[PDB]
């Protein structure tokens, strides 16, 4: 059970911590979360009471190092960093532990929703999608583009998701156009997870981490990514058994998850109405067109 | 973007572009069986890819073949109509290619994009015109080299015959797609119009009679009365 301590808490603050969130009021006695789960990535994110523009936050795992908040007041923001100290860092844990100045991570034991939500999501993947490689945890929020995005400008701040492109030679064999086009098991299958994904768990793994992106941040580039990889695999004729039922268990714990109120801006009508009524797939996701059909029948 | 009665007069500016029209590439007669089930029998049927600026007309024309043994044929003749525009294309020298190519239907947006991926400068739009290229059957020397066919084979016309000596490429247009309107609204008395003074005849090289300018105001106007008539029935008004 691992702990990210905060220095203080200067300016009134939503916190996040994965699903869970707490109001913290300017300079409460607030130093930081305790009984983080051991074994799961985790987002410890941020909106600012005074400006609910930017929410903003930090992908990390405790096994990684050990990681601290302490807000800075020339760049107006909480920033994660690593204290490479061990000793320091457990002796200000157990003194913060102590005086009972930490929230305790709220899982209910028989809940997997974090696990379910997180399941192929890995540091050294989000790493390689949020360059930053000096340190071990990474920062996300609401602005940051996409690649893709910026195809369509700071190469540096970017979302280095994997390109997915329906309408590109790389999606298309010359002479196969039309069965391309209307299939895309070749783009999933060939281009996509023997080529540039290796497996379908780094598929999944990208494809979860762009939704938490969607869902925590409302990072529209991420939202864009989701549907795409959605989209793919819904319109290819030949996947794998055991990824169609991965996929129905994913996307199940993401609706399941998804705030009703957001339903609006982060799910896109026509790729859900594609995937589960139109798209070769439309009979393989029985979870999530039963939990879609009773939590958002208006988009259907 | 779309191709409009605000952008028209880019039909006849000096960037090379073609019109696609699909509409005849799957033909079918719908008919009885033995049995009394519907079935179709395919027909001949041809792309019709013209340089609105020059007259020039690709007609490839599309044998019944094409069709053997394939599944969802109106899906399909789109696909088909997009590769051998995509190879039209890659025949013409590189100052021939065009810049732009407007298909008369968004059906054929994704099919023609997909197959010139390899052309990303040439620009696939859409029209919001409602041209009446679909009528291109009516046109008799078009109908009997389509049904004739007994393979695939590409003809080339002028389908303004010498027009351009004598009018702008916006005129030639226009009563192109004057004639063609009204063969699409009542064919029989459309041809009737065309050929009724049979001392104006079809030069062998040419697809419409040989009137003079006079002869064209009034056949011109016979077709605009043909049209409104029509447009009145249809209607009640």
């Amino acid at each position: 059970m691992n702990t990210v301590p905060f220095t203080s808490a200067p300016i009134e603050v939503t916190i996040g911590i994965d699903q869970y969130s707490f109001n913290v009021k300017e300079n409460q006695p607030f130093h930081g979360i305790k009984d983080i789960p051991i074994g799961h990535v985790h987002v410890i994110h941020f909106q600012h009471a005074d400006n609910s523009s930017m929410r903003y936050g930090y992908w990390f795992d405790c096994r990684m190092g050990n990681f601290y908040i302490q807000y800075d007041p020339k760049d107006g923001l909480y920033k994660m960093m690593e204290e490479r100290d061990g000793a320091k860092f457990e002796n200000i844990v157990h003194n913060f532990k102590e005086r009972q100045m930490m929230v305790s991570y709220p899982k209910i034991d028989e809940d997997d929703t974090w696990y379910n939500l997180t399941e192929f999501v890995q540091m050294d993947k989000i790493r390689k999608i949020v360059r930053k490689d000096e340190n071990q945890f990474s920062y996300v929020d609401s602005s940051m583009t996409t690649v893709q995005e910026n195809e369509l400008s700071d190469p540096a701040h970017s979302l280095n998701y994997t390109v997915i492109n329906f309408k590109s030679r790389e999606a298309i064999r010359p002479g196969h156009e039309m069965e391309d086009f209307l299939d895309k098991s070749y783009y999933l299958n060939t281009v996509m997870l023997q080529g540039i994904f290796k497996n379908s768990s780094n598929y999944f793994g990208e494809l979860q981490f762009a939704f938490l992106n969607a869902m925590f941040f409302g990072n529209y580039g991420s939202s864009l990514q989701w549907h795409a990889m959605i989209e793919l695999i819904c319109s290819s004729a030949t996947v794998p058994k055991h990824m169609l039922d991965k996929l129905d268990e994913i996307l199940y714990y993401q609706i399941k998850t998804l705030p009703e109120q957001y339903s609006d801006i982060l799910l896109n009508e026509r790729v859900w109405n594609i995937c589960l009524y139109s798209s070769f797939q439309k009979n393989s996701l029985h979870n999530t067109e039963k939990i879609m059909e009773n939590k958002y029948p208006e988009l259907l | 973007g779309a191709m409009n009665s605000s952008n028209y007069a880019e039909l006849f500016n000096n960037d090379i572009k073609l019109f696609v029209d699909d509409t005849n590439v799957y033909r079918v007669t719908v008919h009885k069986t033995f049995e009394g089930n519907v079935a179709t029998k395919a027909i001949n049927g041809c792309i019709f890819t013209l340089n609105p600026k020059t007259g020039h007309l690709f007609l490839k024309i599309i044998h019944t073949s094409v069709w053997a043994g394939q599944k969802r044929l109106s899906q399909l003749a789109k696909w088909k109509t997009a590769e051998e525009v995509s190879a039209l294309v890659r025949s013409l020298p590189k100052e021939e290619q065009p810049k732009q190519i407007i298909v008369t239907r968004k059906a054929m947006l994704d099919p023609l994009e997909v197959h010139m991926l390899d052309f990303p400068n040439i620009a696939i739009r859409p029209t919001e015109l409602r041209l009446p290229f679909s009528a291109a059957m009516s046109i008799d020397k078009l109908s009997d080299v389509v049904m004739k066919a007994t393979e695939p084979q590409m003809v080339l016309f002028n389908i303004y015959d010498d027009w351009l000596d004598r009018i702008s490429s916006y005129t030639a247009f226009s009563r192109l797609t004057l004639l063609l309107r009204a063969l699409k609204t009542n064919e029989e008395s459309a041809k009737m119009i065309l050929l009724s003074d049979p001392t104006i005849t079809i030069k062998s090289y040419h697809l419409w009679p040989s009137f003079t300018d006079e002869q064209w105001i009034t056949i011109e106007s016979q077709m605009r009365d043909l049209i409104l008539t029509e447009y009145g029935r249809k209607y009640n008004v």
